[PDB]
């Protein structure tokens, strides 16, 4: 149960999304 | 003065502001460089969260500061 991998995200990374949160991970492809 | 924002990826971008410049006028600034809708963009400084209608001067945010943005849906 890791934290997200993004500055001061405090939700929990998933292994599919690289350690970032399904939230991060949606506005990484965004951006 | 110029303040540096670190993003999502750990892209940081710097900012050229005024003490009296709102969070609004920040996130605005943000997406004009980044093309993030101020509605999707949480500053926090600190560990607070910062409140669009404050100045980075209430906030004691000085050159050369650090923001996170965090980017939140709705
Ligand atoms: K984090
Ligand atoms: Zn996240």
């Amino acid at each position: 149960k890791q934290r997200c991998r993004a500055p001061a995200c405090d939700h929990f990374g998933n292994a599919k999304c690289n350690g970032y949160c399904n939230e991060c991970f949606q506005f990484k492809q965004m951006y | 003065m110029q303040i540096f924002v670190k993003t999502l990826t750990g892209k940081t971008i710097t900012l050229e502001v005024e003490p009296s410049d709102t969070i609004e006028n920040v996130k605005a600034k943000i997406q004009d460089k980044e093309g993030i809708p101020p509605d999707q963009q949480r500053l926090i400084f600190a560990g607070k969260q910062l409140e669009d209608g404050r100045t980075l001067s209430d906030y004691n945010i000085q050159k050369e500061s650090t923001l996170h943005l965090v980017l939140r849906l709705r």
